[PDB]
């Protein structure tokens, strides 16, 4: 109870932090970059995190 | 003739710290202010308000300084603070009623054609609302003497819209007890209405202990109502009313036993999946 | 300048600006909120897009 | 100086007589008149309430240090009962008490002609109570030049004690309008 | 009661001995009060001559017993006269400091290396204090102070409530040093001079010299707010235990004084000067003060005087306590709370137990919450293994203050311990999302690893450089390096040399220990 | 130099009134003045705080009537508060805690005229059922920050202020105003009174809801428990079965069996047993 | 506590805020939302939303600027 | 007979001054915004129900110590 409790109080405390966007991956390169598209707006390239 | 009328957070604490105000000026043992609120309907709203330098003798009854014309002045700069503020009633800090209260009322009354008078308990009580409302109305006695302004009472509770609402509970929040466990709560209501009962028929008893005594003149209206209560309680043991009774009992235990069944049921089956969970995780860990 | 859409509760409207985005805004009490109706226009507030005014 | 006066004024079913011309409730307003005058004349910020004396001896108006009220109230005004005095005074000394000017001084004056038919312990005992309470009362008399008039020199000496000079006493005969004596009276002479 | 007849008749067992250990006999009056049985077995030594058990019997006493039943001790002796003033000047202590004086002198290991980083990672004046008493830590009671005499610019970037800060540690320091006590304050506006008067209430500390009559002088010629609560706290200090009714009649006269700054020090000092002496006058008048006066600051002096002044009594508290536990003001059911830690010290009554641990749970004020787990802290020290459940269960909890709290019972329960267990619960603590549960982390985590090496406790190296980062750090909070300052004051203070334990080493609770704590 | 734990103690009446006129003026920033004192140098005792009747425009507000807030402050001296003028507060409906510029040229203002003065903030629109949206403030002297001076010392702990929030920091908070911790005392009667608030009547204490809604109630608790039971066995009927571990919560975004059982359920137990409890209660303490 | 704190989240769970269409929930506290505003963002849901009635393609506010369903 | 004048502030601190007997509303204004270096413009001053904000303070008829209370102009937003 008292995890579960603690959760909640910081899932107040931080949701003021924005999310994320969806976007269409198109074409991979060198770990580097990778093209992807993010609706509704054009295509782009990424700098990929350590996943 | 006003049925409802609830009054307001604001308004309780106003005059309990105007109350507190006087209380560190002097030793007045009572206070008097102007409760204003938007009549809606046939139920006032006591939304707000505001004191009026008052005071009287212990021994006249009859000596006040109940200061109309700073009254108007304020009521008047309120109305321009706010518009939908005309005067309803007025509130008195008085353990109990007084005399002085018709005078006073009928003044009140000067301003608002319907007025009301409340009460409100600064010192404590555990049975009902720290709140009375009363409306000075008048009533042929059938015999003997002529007509009396006498107050009445009429149904008097509180409430808060939305915001009233969230300061109250949050400084309630900061220092209270348990909120609402359902069955906790419920049965504590129980229970309070019980001492609430017993409280008022110690008080009616008291009363007809002095009348006996003599202390006091009795008082034919109050016996009429004492035998109609009694008259009007109720019998037990008639034999139609405890089959009634037992057939709707059942009805309601049956009820709870299959809900019991329900809560049984759902443990069990909890109980089911945490142990095989468990199990199959030892294995893992045996693995 | 926005339309609203639905009155959501009692100090809440669904109202979709004329510029795109649809929000959920609460009104200034003086408004009657009987007046507005799904359909009517209102003008909403820069910061906190408030029900200001409702309009034919 | 700074002055918080409050006054009472009777309307008793006597002050019907008309002895003083043109008759006893026109005295009465010729003289609330002069000493509201005779105030404003004096300190501006001084302040001024006023107290009908009946059968339920009620309030006029609360302090101000307005006339053109004073009078205006006073006008609206028809002699009936009979003077209650005693609980008269009272209110009249709670009213002074709960004046916003604490540094005015405190002065009761009082129409007073009638009748009156009070105990004179009573009086005396009030005496004590005013002036402990630091309030000089000025009494304007008229008519009864007999029935009360003994009455009130008591109670105007216990007041006084050895020197409350504060404390005054205006007994007028029978006679023209309670202006003459009212300008040529100590209470205001003193002014 | 039946501990006591067990005593008595232990006791009467031990003299039933062809050389009865004096010792054991003397502990256990000590347990059983009754100065008038030492006192005439005391003499009967002197007069079989056994000089060496007399002195061992003195200082095992003065290490254990009470300041009253030493008096009473004293008196009955002043009732060959070499030998009884040697034996009257041991039980008052007098040279039983000095010889641990002159034990630091002699042995004041202390690397101040560490410090000087410390004093070059200082910006704020917050850490600018944690580091003036980290340093006053490590030095404790000696005669040489080097920041002082050396960092002067320093010292003087500090002012405000940082003189008087700056010269508590001074007395720290110098603490003990009776000889020039009075000359050496001659070294050193208001604050510098109230921190004069409490340092020297320090050096006096729990021994009442004719300091106490001076400071009492002073107090009552004191013509500054500063000046009244310097002075009130260094008097409490010097005169704490012992209730003498002049002092606490000052103490009384400058707390109706009403006035936060010295109305805290007042409420601290009634508290030290009439402590576990519990006259019903003073508790009600404290009381009433307390409730009758809008001071929040006083208010908080007078919880802590109350829980101190009524220090034993260990049962005899439960009207008192429950009257606090069910009053209306947080800081005084915070009062109750800490009156319940002193009267129960070490006892490990479950039933103050159940109660501290049932108001740390339930009530509504996150302040007195975390007194009250502090206060379960004091109270299980005599079993330590016993305190890690509860403070466990209760750390990891929903109200930060209740962390804190968990924290420093268990810092309170392992005092000068260095158990392992307890340091095993600290560190997940530590490098919390939260900054004084944090600091609350680090000096429990200090505390327990007092005077303490690598080979006995494998985890003074992780904290220690724990401290040393968290210091030289950037994103931590202010109090965050407070809290490490004080950490690195406590693992290393007293040329490492000394320890924090409550009970005496004859198994015996030391109230100056617990008060002080 | 002012000190970290400063502390403002707001009385209840002063928060309700300051909810209740921002709550009025959204998104009005409207704007009130407050009276409260300064009993020493770490406590400011806040009292009471009355609006200004100027309604300016939906970005701004203005001082309409200097001649109202001196009427005002005289006649609150004659009765009411005998208080004066320590602050002034105005509400940011849906913006944090934060001082605009206006804002804090106002407060300018109101240091030079007092040093020690404050500016409170309230958000009724942020302000919940429950914790409530308001702070306090006093500005940042200039002169101290180009001089190198700090804000305050703080001698305490009561710094962490519970996380400044990055909204305060972002308008300007600790860079040219500083937060205040605030705090609500109450001496005991609006503390007892608070608890009266919620308390109920003897009257539903002890009135038992009528029989015949509460049978039909219970007649469609037990269908939709049947529906519930029909669906929480097909549930079952796989459950771990099939192995939705991956599936977990997204399993179903919708109709939990089980957790709709056990709310009407334990709805269901608590109505029925506290109304066969009150049946038992009454029929036999009405004798 | 719990049921005291289950309420603080309407802080959150403001006046001026957005409107979305749910798209699809992730794994527990996260979903993809299509703004009104054009786009489609992934973010962290709230607790204490029921996650019931978040059917596909149904109506849900989204704070103004964090755009976590609320 | 530079006569004096009592300036009441609703926050308390009732500074005073004296000016000769002919004085100018703004002339004062600008004494007090001085002496509190906050600007004139936003002062308003009282007498008796009386915002005087232009004139010889004879034109309102101001004397010794004629009781003008200084109520700060407050204006927030953005």
């Amino acid at each position: 109870l008292n995890a579960k409790v603690r959760l909640l109080r910081e899932e107040l405390q931080l949701l003021q932090e924005q999310g994320s966007y969806v976007g269409e991956v198109v074409r991979a390169m060198d770990k580097k970059k990778v093209l992807v598209k993010v609706h509704p707006e054009g295509k782009f390239v990424v700098d990929v995190d350590k996943n | 003739a006003v049925q409802k009328v609830v009054v307001h957070p604001l308004v309780l604490l106003s005059v309990v710290d105007h109350f507190n105000r006087i209380g560190k000026v002097g030793n007045q043992k009572r206070v008097v202010g102007v409760l204003l609120g938007s009549w809606q309907k046939k139920v006032l709203d006591v939304s707000n308000s505001f004191a009026v330098p008052f005071d009287e003798d212990d021994k006249d009854d009859s000596v006040w300084f109940l200061d109309h014309d700073y009254l108007e002045n304020m009521y008047g700069m309120f109305k321009k603070v706010n518009a939908r503020e005309r005067i309803v009633g007025w509130y008195h800090t008085g353990p109990k009623l007084h005399k002085n209260d018709i005078a006073i009322n009928e003044l009140m009354k000067r301003y608002c054609p319907n007025s009301v008078l409340v009460i409100i308990d600064v010192k404590p009580k555990d049975l009902g609302l720290p709140t009375e409302a009363y409306i000075s109305v008048e009533e042929v006695h059938d015999d003997g003497t002529p007509t009396s302004k006498t107050f009445e009472h009429v149904t008097s509770e509180i409430g808060a819209e939305e915001a009233e609402e969230v300061g109250v509970e949050h400084l309630l929040r900061d220092i209270k007890d348990t909120t609402v466990g359902t069955l906790s709560q419920r049965i504590t209501n129980q229970v309070h209405g019980l001492k609430g009962l017993n409280s008022k028929l110690l008080d009616i008893r008291s009363y007809l202990e002095k009348v006996a005594t003599g202390k006091l003149p009795i008082n034919h209206q109050i016996i009429y109502q004492l035998q109609d209560v009694f008259n009007l309680l109720p019998d037990v043991s008639l034999q139609e009313f405890v089959k009634a009774f037992y057939l709707k009992t059942n009805d309601q235990m049956v009820v709870v036993y299959l809900a019991s069944l329900i809560r049984s049921v759902v443990a069990l089956h909890n109980l089911i999946n945490n142990k095989i969970a468990n199990r199959d995780a030892e294995k893992k860990e045996g693995q | 300048v926005g339309e609203v859409l639905k009155q959501l509760t009692e100090e809440k409207f669904i109202v979709k600006a004329t510029n795109g985005p649809r929000y959920v805004v609460g009104c200034r009490r003086q408004l009657d909120k009987s007046k507005l109706k799904p359909g009517t226009r209102v003008a909403l507030d820069m910061t906190t897009l408030t029900i200001m005014r409702y309009l034919p | 100086v700074l002055e918080s006066t409050m006054v009472c004024v009777d309307n008793s079913e006597y002050m019907r007589n008309g002895d003083f011309l043109p008759t006893r409730l026109q005295a009465q307003q010729d003289a609330v008149n002069i000493v509201c005058h005779s105030k404003t004349r004096s300190n501006p910020e001084n302040n001024v309430g006023l107290i009908t004396l009946a059968n339920d001896c009620e309030v006029l108006t609360t302090l101000t240090p307005d006339t053109g009220r004073i009078l205006s109230k006073l006008h609206t005004v028809q002699p009936k009962g009979k003077i209650t005095f005693c609980t008269g005074i009272r209110v009249a000394h709670l009213a002074l008490k709960h004046r916003q000017g604490k540094n005015h001084k405190m002065r009761i004056i009082a129409f007073v002609g009638s009748p009156v038919e009070d105990n004179e312990k009573d009086l005396v005992k009030l005496a004590k109570r005013l002036k402990k309470e630091k309030v000089n009362v000025d009494i304007i008399n008229f008519g009864e030049e007999e029935v009360n008039t003994e009455k009130l020199t008591a109670f105007v000496n216990t007041l006084n004690g050895k020197d409350g000079t504060g404390s005054h006493l205006v007994t007028v005969p029978p006679g023209p309008s309670l202006a003459d004596a009212l300008i040529s009276s100590p209470i205001l002479a003193g002014e | 009661q039946f501990r006591n007849k067990v005593l008595r008749v232990l006791v009467k067992i031990y003299m039933n001995l062809e050389k009865p250990d004096f010792i054991n006999v003397c502990q256990c009056l000590i347990f059983l009060d009754d100065p008038q049985a030492v006192s005439d077995i005391l003499e009967k030594l002197v007069k079989e001559d056994n000089l060496l058990m007399a002195y061992q019997i003195c200082f095992d006493l003065y290490e254990s017993a009470s300041q009253q039943f030493l008096s009473s001790v004293i008196q009955n002796l002043r009732t060959p006269k070499d030998q009884t003033l040697k034996m009257i000047k041991i039980l008052s202590g007098e040279m039983a400091i000095e010889l641990h004086l002159q034990f630091l002198i002699r042995n004041n290991n202390t690397d101040l290396m560490i410090l000087k980083n410390t004093k070059d990672a200082v910006r704020n004046s917050v850490c600018h204090t944690a580091t003036v008493i980290a340093n006053s830590f490590m030095h404790c009671g000696t005669t040489s102070d080097q920041f002082l005499r050396d960092n002067l610019e320093w010292l003087a970037r500090a002012t405000n409530w940082a003189k008087f800060t700056a010269t508590a540690s001074l007395g720290v320091i110098h603490k003990g040093h009776e000889k020039e006590a009075l000359q050496l304050m001659a070294t050193y506006s208001a604050y510098q001079e109230g921190g004069g008067l409490y340092a020297l209430g320090l050096i006096h500390a729990n021994h009442g010299g004719d300091i106490i009559d001076y400071l009492l002088n002073q107090l009552k010629n004191a013509s500054n707010d500063i000046v009244r609560h310097g002075g009130s706290l260094g008097l409490g200090l010097a005169a704490m235990g012992t209730a003498r009714q002049d002092v606490y009649d000052l103490l009384k006269t400058n707390l109706y004084q009403d006035d936060a700054v010295t109305g805290e020090a007042a409420g601290l000092a009634l508290g030290l000067v009439m402590l576990g002496s519990k006259n019903a006058q003073a508790i009600e008048d404290m009381v009433g003060y307390a409730q009758e006066t809008q001071h929040e600051k006083i208010l908080r002096g007078l919880a802590v005087g109350i829980a101190l002044v009524m220090y034993g009594r260990m049962e005899e508290a439960d009207a008192l306590i429950e009257s606090l536990c069910r009053d209306k003001d947080p800081i005084l059911r915070r009062s109750g709370m800490y009156t319940v830690a002193m009267a129960y010290c070490g006892s490990g009554n479950n039933k103050a137990i159940r109660r501290l641990l049932h108001v740390a749970v339930s009530d509504v004020n996150d302040d007195v919450r975390r007194a009250a787990v502090e206060s379960l802290g004091f109270i299980l020290f005599r079993t330590p293994e016993q305190c890690p459940s509860v403070v466990s269960l209760l750390s990891e909890s929903y109200n930060p203050h209740v962390r804190y709290g968990a924290a420093m019972a268990l810092g309170i329960c392992c005092a000068g311990t260095g158990n392992k267990e307890a340091i095993n619960l600290l560190e997940p603590m530590t490098n919390d999302p939260v900054n004084y549960v944090r600091q609350g982390a680090l000096i429990a985590s200090a505390l327990i690893m007092i005077q303490q090496t690598e080979i006995t406790c494998p985890k003074v190296n992780q904290f220690r450089q724990l401290y040393s980062k968290v210091i030289n750090d950037k994103h931590d909070d202010v109090m965050a390096k407070f809290g490490a300052i004080l950490a690195q004051g406590i693992l290393d203070a007293g040329g490492h040399n000394v320890t924090i334990s409550l009970q005496s080493r004859t198994g015996h609770t030391h109230m100056p220990s617990v008060v002080g704590v | 130099a002012v000190d970290t734990a400063e502390q403002v103690y707001i009385s209840s009446l002063a928060l309700l009134k300051m909810l209740k006129h921002g709550r009025a003026g959204v998104p009005m920033e409207v704007m009130g003045l407050m009276l409260g004192e300064f009993v020493d140098d770490y406590t400011v005792r806040v009292i009471d705080v009355f609006a200004m009747p100027q309604s300016g425009t939906g970005v701004s507000v203005e001082a309409v009537d200097p001649v109202f807030q001196a009427k005002m402050l005289d006649m609150l001296k004659q009765t009411g508060r005998p208080e004066m003028v320590v602050g002034w507060y105005h509400s940011h409906p849906g913006f944090g805690c934060w001082l605009s510029g206006v804002d804090i040229n106002t407060q300018q203002s109101f240091e030079a005229l007092s040093e020690r003065a404050v500016a409170v903030v309230v958000d009724p629109i942020q302000s919940v059922k429950g914790k409530v949206v308001i702070d306090a403030f006093r500005l940042i002297n200039a002169n101290m920050m180009v001089l190198g001076h700090e804000p305050r010392q703080t001698t305490s702990n009561l710094g962490h202020l519970n996380k400044p929030s990055i909204q305060a920091l972002i308008h300007g908070l600790n860079r040219h105003y500083y937060s205040i911790t605030i705090n609500y005392r109450k001496n005991e009667l609006e503390q007892k009174m608070l608890l009266n608030l919620h308390k109920k009547s003897w009257m539903e204490g002890l009135t038992l809801q009528d029989y015949s809604e509460h049978c039909k109630h219970n007649e469609s608790v037990v269908k939709e428990m049947l529906e519930l039971a029909k669906n929480y066995n097909k549930a079952v009927e796989e459950e771990d079965k099939m192995t939705p571990e991956q599936l977990a919560i997204k399993n179903v975004g919708k109709q939990d069996p089980k957790r709709h059982l056990e709310e009407h359920v334990d709805v269901l137990m608590t109505s029925n047993i506290v109304q066969c409890l009150a049946a038992m209660l009454d029929t036999v303490v009405f004798k | 506590e719990f049921l005291h704190a289950q309420e603080e989240v309407k802080r959150i769970q403001s006046i001026p805020l957005v409107i979305g269409q749910f798209l699809e929930a992730v794994d527990q506290n996260t979903a993809i939302v299509g703004s009104t505003t054009g786009s489609n963002y992934y973010v962290r849901i709230l607790s204490t939303i029921d996650r019931e009635l978040l059917k596909p393609n149904a109506s849900v506010a989204l704070h103004k600027h964090s755009n976590a369903l609320v | 007979a530079p006569m004096s004048l009592a300036i009441h502030s609703t926050t308390g601190t009732r500074y005073d001054l004296a000016v000769p007997p002919d004085e100018t509303v703004e002339g004062l204004r600008k004494r007090l915004s001085q002496r509190l270096k906050v600007p004139k413009e936003r002062l308003a001053l009282l007498h008796k129900d009386t915002r005087l904000s232009s004139g010889k303070l004879q034109e309102f008829g101001v004397g010794d110590g004629s009781k003008l209370t200084l109520v700060p102009t407050v204006e927030a937003g953005l």
